[PDB]
RNA sequence: CCUCCGCAUAAGCCUGCGUCAGAUCACUGACAAUUAACAGCCCAAUAUCUACAAUCAACCAACAAGUCAUUAUUACCCUCACUGUCAACCCAACAGGCAUGCUCAUAAGGAAAGGUUAAAAAAAGUAAAAGGAAACAUCACCUCUAGCAUCACCAGUAUUAGAGGCCAGCUG
RNA sequence: GCUAAACCUAGCCCCAAACCCACUCCACCUUACUACCAAACCUUAGCCAAACCAUUUACAUAAAGUAUAGGCGAUA
């Protein structure tokens, strides 16, 4: 069964006028005036090619012609890719083995009281009070203004705390750059095009997490392999491509190396919004990228296993709900199902606040509802690394 | 309800009244968000001379002669442009003279015009 | 395009008909022209073929308004100018061939300069003839130098 | 008239198509079809009733898997997203088939019967004969055309030499080539037929205004 | 100028150029209170904005800096003895913003 | 219906006229490490940053520009939080909108069923800063409530409508950044840049070279005063209820590269005839000419890096409530 | 500058103000065309000061000085541009032969009538000109009919006149 | 005796030059105007 | 003293209570005006992407199943033009109608009485003793027809589609 | 004595004779009057008359309303 009917499909031009299928004869058209006439035969033209180049009627060439055009196909990741199997898929593209939980190392940052923002539930409930309701000028903000501003404020609040570490004076955090890796996994090439926002760069790399007994205790474990889901779907197939390594950045910039990636889902619609498993798979996979362009950045692009390990967090939203992730990169030999392999740290479903009344019913008062601040205890966690 | 008057800009609903204009000649072209692009090139500059120790004032004295008219016909261009350079190296190739048989590759083209008035 | 009595009387109702021929897509093959051809014919045309002893003499006997075809009055103006041109190009490389074909249709000898003008429509013939008196003018300059050099010509003989 | 169908995309995709109400009229304006028109608006989920087709470069049986099972507004029974390989398609579900199951469509005629499983799909000669299928084509690569609304069920009757004879839920028989495909079980969303609308709202919201044996059929 | 077809630009060609205008201009008193810089003037309807910043700048070295234009429509609302309507003509109008204070 | 007050203006000479709109007298004047990060951010938007899409020339300020300054407002927030504990614990809004709406005068109806009626002409800013800071206390006074300076404020002779300035009716907003609600209702500092049609390399094409400085300090006045007003309204203050104490924020607006600064004293809210009668008192905008923060750049760095202009930015970041 | 736009300061309300001729033809056409440039710049800031003249004369609900010289400053402008179209025309007829600076072709519309249309400028070539290519430039033959018809209406108007000619000579004979 | 609920977009759409000539039928109506002599051929 | 009206935009209309002048319950002529930021007027190809409604969206609750999205390569450097902007207004009637946003009695908009008398009859309102009436569609059901694909039915497939039938009280 | 009344001449009609028109510039099949981008032909029917209606029913001179045709009738 063929899509698309023959009344919207391009109506075929009619038989030519027999004078055509006479070899001795030229015809007379309706060339030699400059419009139709119906009682002439209709003449064929040649085919017509604009001389010069014009930029808003530009042509490009059929997909041969362009200069990188390789054969062998690539599978590319970019940020709207929204994956079907979920976390599993990305654990599988990215060679790694999960652990449920952050590690001690990083919530032991704020096991004392003294790594605390004074009053950090008045600051919290003030930061998703101003944002979700308290924000524009109108009644309810959309998710499209309340989620960046949750996340920048918390941020500013995790800033705030240059006072307790001068250390924290030596991190940035850009947007709109978009880093680049390419790597071999069993037998087709991967990409991924990393464009989100909020890539908190510092000077210096993270410290690594898991010792050797741990990445070498990574071997005996198996990757979860899945049927009948080859685990290349709903990524973008692309011929047209170009192997590149890009950190988003020239050489010799200062505060050169990824901390946080702060992905958000943004979108209004639940149909748009990305399902939060898919979510975290999008998180799995720009920590990867980034941190294995920092890989070949450093390394060459040697398929080895690293000596100093990198190791890149995220956090990811949807705006009330959390998803934290720290990643170690200590393989670049992606190709084999083998050796060490690649070890995350996650947090799913980390809601900091159940409910939010912009308006009272008639009841329950303006302001959040279920308000639980031990995620924002896992979130300036995850600031305070490397501090 | 009206067929008599003009159908000018000012008067149909808001996409009509912005389609339609007056006598004026495009300058440059929309682009995306609808970005004029306005053209340096097909904005018409002004050929304006120096009037410095110009000796023609708008009206000419009455004491000037009556003369008759005579239109500048091309054989009498012809006769004075041409003529003497004939007369002179034929007593003694026509694009010689000041012919060209294609213009194609001149700037102020005679037919069809380039230039304007 | 008729009409008819119903039942063969004239006292009964008038009622139209419409008397349309036996259409059959056949193939012929022109010697001259040298082509076969898938022709929409019918059973009177195959006949009078037939009688013709061929389709380049049913062509080329039949005149214009008996044909009633404009692709067969093209077909006759493509078999005129083949004949009035003795063209190399039916059988080239088999000069014998094309003498015999061009021997045996000598009945029908039309000069190329009539030939050309077979079967035009009325319009098509007034295209033909405007694409054969369509000039670029003449610039003035040379009329002028060819009427200049022709009175220093007179002056040279004075 | 101005009417351009919107049936007009060419390349199949798994997202929903905005599809425009007809209003029972022709591509002339005129009423053809009486009780027609006005009801809630739908997007179009494109099915692929070519339930064997393997993807590129690939070919024999493969296994697909079920993401989720979707009521559809365009027709009886509810679908399923289902994903194998590097592609993701919409079918039409049958009886018991979860979120998560996994569907063999096969291609293999075997010597021997196969004892498929509720949901999958196979050429006829693969079968038991006097089970329950649906879905049935009509020649080899023609697609999926019968045995398709809600709830309903076909029995493989018996087969000859490249030949099986169907009976169809209006008992009317079809001899079928050998190696036509078609799925296995009934479809699903049974008790479709026991439901009552209640009120004329339901009428009005599915598109519906007011208005004013056959012998053994073959293929081969 | 008006009432000329103007030669078509494409990407790369030479200036469009104009050598003798054939548009002429009038400035009128205004008939509301105007800024002191502001000075009126009585377009005709082709003329651009952009064409009268350049008219001023070279037939008249006045320094424009800036120019905004509206189009007045005049009244079809009188009648001949035949009832037939007369159309006072509709004209463009320029307010000028005189540069260098 | 009311004018549609523009703060980025492409008007001529608008600065006087909104010096009239306002009541303000305009006074020229005013009453280490953080080098290295400005450099860093400035070559991290020109150079260091890799682009994908192409940067062109119109949609420079909006790729290049504003996430300069939005890093540099970052960034010395951050370093400048230990020398200025008000900095930790105020708000900063990136691209927030401060509405106000006042009235100022009167007018007969020309035309119309309602000619020779008293409408009072009313006026609304709608504004975006690029970023702004907001705290919870009150910047101190520059200058005393009720400081008299001889210069006299412009007294325009036409109607406002000849600056091109139009009449629109929708809602009136007063808003400062954030609801009412908000304890962050005071304003410390507020960073503007201009946009793409008031570069002035146009106002230089163009023969308005004149009014370039002139278009900084008609932002200075228009976004200022519906600022400071705005937070005088949230206090309760309004035309009748005139403010008790002096209301101040300060900007800094930039096109990218010059930078000027501005600080603001609303002193009336009493702006309508009623209220202009006994009303010797008026608002007070300080500012300074436009000084470039570069020069230029090149491949690696910058060239002609000016440092007075960084002092100025830090010591308005610098000062504190009481 | 803008008191260019104004005449002489000394001729305010003298309500008679000698200016001299117009240019004729033959006069202009022995300027060269350096000097028809400069002279028609010179005639142009005259025109302009005229008509912002006559339009404060109707303002100020006045009568013009003179306005004459608004009628010898448009007949220079005219004679001028006369002049310069001559010596284009005489140049085009030499070095191409043509006779209309712009091309056209004889055609025939929808409504039968011979048309001359004179071309457009297109950057695309006719056939794939989509919207050239929605216009007709052929009459089917319902029209021929409307043809017929309109000849006949301009033979009676004709008739009309010819007769009507000839009955007012007969009535100058009986009076004279 | 309000029906007519006026349009310019109905009223050029039903009635204009170019949905007249559209058709051979209003060409003819075009040429019935031209030879009545009226100063409206269409909207 | 009214205000169920207003003010804006939309559609419509096209200078239709601006100034000067004049003729005429007591329109003609001249001149002048509506200034863009609002709103129209958009978009370089060729492929390839777009399963998870909206509802304070949080769960919960569903069915009638929903209004919103890119990526890959190639090309791409000029820039703020053009048009709408007035009014007491439109469609009718010689009563009525009119989309949307705000204000929900008004800060905005207006006047039921030419003057008199105080007859009948008529209209409307108020008061009144005592009395207190003196067929089609369609859920559901049944029947018949129809084994099927690129212009309806239908991008549907017999659980489908189509055609049928069904007292007390008060009161001028 | 008010209102009015009067008026010749615009033009037109019928013939004859003769074969008409149609690019100053610009704009004009898109919403005509807008500077500039990817397909035509296919019997007229009926009124009416036949006192209805059903076949049928007109569209130089002279031969001649003759031969003919025709519900052999109206009529042609
Ligand atoms: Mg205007
Ligand atoms: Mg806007
Ligand atoms: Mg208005
Ligand atoms: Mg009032
Ligand atoms: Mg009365
Ligand atoms: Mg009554
Ligand atoms: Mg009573
Ligand atoms: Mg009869």
């Amino acid at each position: 069964y063929e899509w698309g009917v023959r009344s919207t499909r391009k109506s075929e031009p009619p038989p030519l006028d027999r004078v055509y299928e006479i070899p001795g004869l030229e015809p007379i058209t309706f060339a030699g005036k400059m419009h139709f006439v119906p009682w002439l035969a209709r003449p064929i033209f040649p085919p017509w090619d604009r001389g010069y180049k014009d930029p808003r009627f530009y042509r490009s060439p059929p997909l041969h012609e362009h200069p990188l055009y390789k054969d062998q196909a690539c599978y590319i990741f970019h940020h709207r890719c929204r994956l079907l199997e979920g976390v599993k898929q990305a654990l599988w593209l990215t060679k790694t083995k999960l652990i449920e939980g952050l590690p001690e190392k990083v919530l032991s940052l704020v096991d004392d009281p003294r790594n605390h923002i004074e009053n950090q539930d008045e600051c919290v409930l003030n930061v998703i009070s101003h944002a979700r309701l308290w924000q524009t000028t109108e009644e309810i903000p959309k998710r499209e203004t309340y989620c960046p501003v949750i996340v920048d404020n918390l941020i500013q609040l995790c800033k705030s705390q240059i006072l307790k570490h001068p250390s924290l004076a030596r991190r940035i955090c850009v947007q709109n750059s978009t880093f680049s890796a390419t790597w071999n996994r069993e037998s087709l090439l991967l990409q991924v095009r990393g464009s989100g926002g909020a890539r908190l760069s510092t000077k210096d790399p993270l410290p690594t997490i898991a010792s050797r007994e741990e990445i070498e205790a990574t071997k005996n474990h198996v990757l979860e392999t899945f049927y009948p889901i080859s685990p290349i779907i709903d990524l973008h197939e692309c011929n047209i491509y170009d192997v590149k390594n890009d950190t988003g950045f020239q050489e010799g910039y200062p505060y050169p190396y990824p901390h946080t990636l702060y992905l958000l889902d943004k979108a209004n619609l639940r149909p748009h919004r990305l399902q939060p498993d898919q979510l975290r798979a999008k998180m799995i996979l720009f920590a990867f990228g980034s941190a294995l362009a920092q890989a070949r950045l450093l390394y060459g692009n040697d398929a080895k296993v690293l000596e100093q390990p990198v190791v890149v967090q995220s956090v990811g939203t949807d705006g009330r709900v959390f998803h934290f992730l720290v990643f170690q990169l200590n393989t670049t030999d992606l190709d084999c199902n083998e050796g060490v392999k690649n070890l995350a740290w996650v947090d799913s479903d980390q809601l900091l606040y159940q409910h939010f009344w912009c308006l009272p019913v008639i009841v329950e008062p303006v302001g959040p509802v279920g308000f639980k601040p031990e995620t924002f205890r896992k979130f300036l966690a995850l600031y305070l690394h490397g501090a | 309800a009206d067929r008599m008057s003009k159908w000018t800009s000012k008067r149909g609903p808001r996409s009509f009244r912005g389609r339609k204009g007056r006598g004026a000649k495009g300058i440059g072209f929309l682009t995306s968000g609808w970005r004029f692009v306005q053209i340096k090139e097909m904005v018409p500059e002004f050929v304006v001379p120096d009037l410095t120790g110009f000796k023609l004032k708008p009206y000419v004295s009455y004491l000037a002669p009556e003369s008759e008219e005579t239109p500048l016909t091309a054989a009498q261009l012809f006769s004075e442009a041409v003529a003497p350079a004939i007369e002179k190296d034929f007593k003694d190739n026509l694009e010689k003279y000041g012919f060209e048989p294609t213009q194609e590759g001149k700037l102020f083209q005679l037919y069809p015009r380039n230039f304007l008035r | 395009l008729g009409q008819i009595y119903a039942n063969n009387d004239k006292l009964s109702k008038r009622l139209k008909k419409v008397w349309k021929p036996q259409l059959f897509e056949r193939e012929f093959y022109s010697e001259i022209l040298d082509k076969k051809f898938t022709v929409t014919v019918t059973m009177r045309t195959l006949d009078l073929i037939d009688e013709a002893y061929g389709l380049d003499f049913y062509i080329l006997k039949t005149p214009k308004e008996d044909l009633c075809s404009k692709f067969g009055m093209d077909l006759k103006r493509g078999m005129l100018l083949r004949l009035a041109r003795q063209d190399p190009q039916l059988h080239p490389e088999d000069p014998e061939r094309r003498a015999a074909i061009y021997d045996k249709y000598k009945e029908f000898a039309i000069p190329e300069e009539e030939a050309e003008w077979v079967g035009l429509t009325l319009e098509e013939a007034i295209e033909k003839q405007r694409l054969l008196e369509e000039k670029d003018p003449v610039p003035l300059f040379k009329i002028y130098v060819a009427e200049l050099i022709q009175q220093l010509q007179q002056q040279a003989l004075s | 008239a101005n009417f351009v169908s919107w049936k007009s995309r060419t390349k199949y995709t798994i997202t929903p198509v905005k599809m425009r109400k007809s209003g029972g009229r022709d591509h002339t304006g005129r009423i053809r079809v009486h009780g027609i028109g006005g009801g809630h608006k739908q997007r179009y989920r494109m099915i692929d009733f070519l339930r064997f087709r393997p993807e590129e470069t690939k070919s024999g049986p493969f296994e697909e898997k079920v993401i989720q099972v979707r009521y559809d507004p365009c027709r009886s029974a509810d679908i399923a997203l289902v994903a194998g390989g590097s592609r993701k398609r919409w079918i039409i579900a049958t009886e018991n088939m979860q979120a998560g199951d996994t569907i063999l469509n096969s291609n293999h005629i075997g010597r021997m019967a196969v004892a498929a499983r509720e949901g999958d799909a196979h050429p006829l000669g693969a079968l038991p004969v006097g089970t329950l299928i649906n879905n049935v084509e009509s020649e080899p690569g023609r697609g999926a055309q019968y045995i398709r609304a809600a709830g309903t069920c076909g029995v493989l009757l018996r087969k000859v030499n490249g030949t099986a004879i169907i009976q169809l839920p209006s008992k009317r028989q079809m001899q079928v080539l050998e190696t036509c495909v078609a799925t296995v079980g009934r479809v699903s969303n049974v008790d479709h037929n026991k439901r009552v609308i209640g009120k004329a709202g339901r009428n009005r919201w599915l598109g519906k205004r007011p208005n004013s044996l056959p012998p053994m059929k073959s293929y081969v | 100028a008006r009432n000329v077809v103007y030669p078509l630009y494409r990407l790369g060609g030479p200036q469009l150029r104009v050598f003798r205008t054939n548009f002429f201009i009038q400035l009128v008193r205004p008939g509301v209170a105007q800024p002191e810089d502001t000075v009126q003037f009585r377009i005709p309807m082709e003329m651009t904005r952009v064409d009268l910043r350049n008219y001023l700048e070279g037939i008249y070295n006045v320094p424009v800096a800036a120019v905004r234009t509206r189009v007045q429509h005049g009244s079809n609302k009188r009648r001949d003895h035949r009832n037939v309507r007369i159309k006072k003509p509709d004209y463009k109008v320029a307010y000028v913003q005189l540069a260098h204070g | 219906m009311k004018y549609m007050v523009y703060p980025q203006t492409f008007a001529l000479n608008a600065d006087r006229w909104y010096q009239y709109f306002t009541k303000t007298v305009f006074l020229s004047g005013l009453p280490a490490a953080l080098r290295a990060v400005a450099c860093d951010c400035l070559l991290q938007e020109h150079f260091y940053l890799r682009r994908r899409r192409r940067v062109h020339r119109y949609e420079e300020s909006e790729v290049i520009s504003l996430p300069f300054l939005d890093q540099l407002v970052s960034t010395l927030v951050g370093l400048l939080s230990p020398h200025n504990p008000a900095l930790a614990a105020a708000a900063l809004d990136y691209r927030c909108p401060v509405h106000f709406y006042w009235v100022r005068g009167e007018e007969i109806i020309p035309r119309g069923h309602r000619r020779g009626r008293i409408d009072d002409l009313r006026y609304q800013i709608d504004d975006k800063p690029n970023n702004q800071i907001r705290i919870s206390k009150q910047l101190a006074e520059f200058v005393p409530l009720d400081y008299s300076v001889p210069i006299e404020i412009p007294t325009i002779k036409c109607k406002p409508d000849k600056l091109p300035l139009f009449k629109r009716q929708y809602e009136n907003h007063i808003f400062v950044g954030s609801k009412t609600a908000d304890p962050c209702c005071y304003g410390h500092t507020q960073f503007h840049l201009l946009p793409d049609k008031l570069r002035r390399e146009r106002l230089l094409r163009q023969n308005c070279a004149d009014q370039i400085e002139v278009v900084f300090r008609a932002n200075a006045i228009a976004s200022l005063f519906a600022w400071t007003g705005a937070q005088a309204m949230y206090q309760g203050f309004w035309s009748e209820a005139d403010v008790t104490r002096p209301f101040v924020s300060q900007a800094v607006i930039t096109d990218g590269k010059y930078f000027s600064f501005f600080c603001y004293q609303l002193n009336t809210l009493a702006l309508t005839t009623q209220a202009d009668q006994n009303n010797p008192r008026k608002n007070i905008c300080w500012g300074t000419q436009s000084k470039p923060l570069y020069e230029t750049i090149e491949d690696n760095d910058v060239k002609g890096f000016n440092d007075d202009v960084l002092l100025q930015i830090v010591h308005f970041l610098l000062n504190r409530p009481k | 500058g803008l008191e260019e736009f104004f005449d002489d300061p000394k001729n305010w309300g003298q309500e008679k103000v000698k200016s001299g001729a117009a240019w004729t033809c033959q006069q202009l056409r022995n300027k060269s065309n350096e000097d028809l440039h400069k002279l028609w710049y010179v005639l142009l800031k005259e025109r302009n000061m005229l008509l912002t003249l006559e339009q404060e004369a109707k303002r100020q609900r006045l009568p013009m000085p003179s306005p004459e010289r608004l009628d010898k400053v448009v007949d220079s402008m005219d004679a001028l541009d006369k002049v310069v179209q001559e010596r284009e025309d005489a140049l085009r007829l030499l070095q191409t032969g043509q006779e209309r600076a712009r091309p056209g072709a004889w055609r025939r519309d929808i409504f039968g009538r011979i048309i001359w249309h004179k071309f457009k400028q297109w950057v695309i070539p006719w056939h794939l000109n989509k919207r050239y290519n929605r216009k007709r430039f052929f009459a089917l033959p319902y029209v021929d009919h409307f043809l017929r018809l309109e000849r006949e209406k301009r033979a009676r108007i004709k008739a009309r006149k010819e007769n009507l000619e000839r009955k007012k000579a007969k009535i100058l004979l009986k009076k004279f | 005796g309000n029906e007519y609920q006026p349009s310019n977009i109905k009223r050029k759409n039903k009635h204009g030059w170019v949905r007249r000539l559209s058709t051979p039928a209003g060409v003819q109506v075009i040429l019935r105007r031209m030879l009545k002599g009226r100063k409206s051929l269409s909207h």
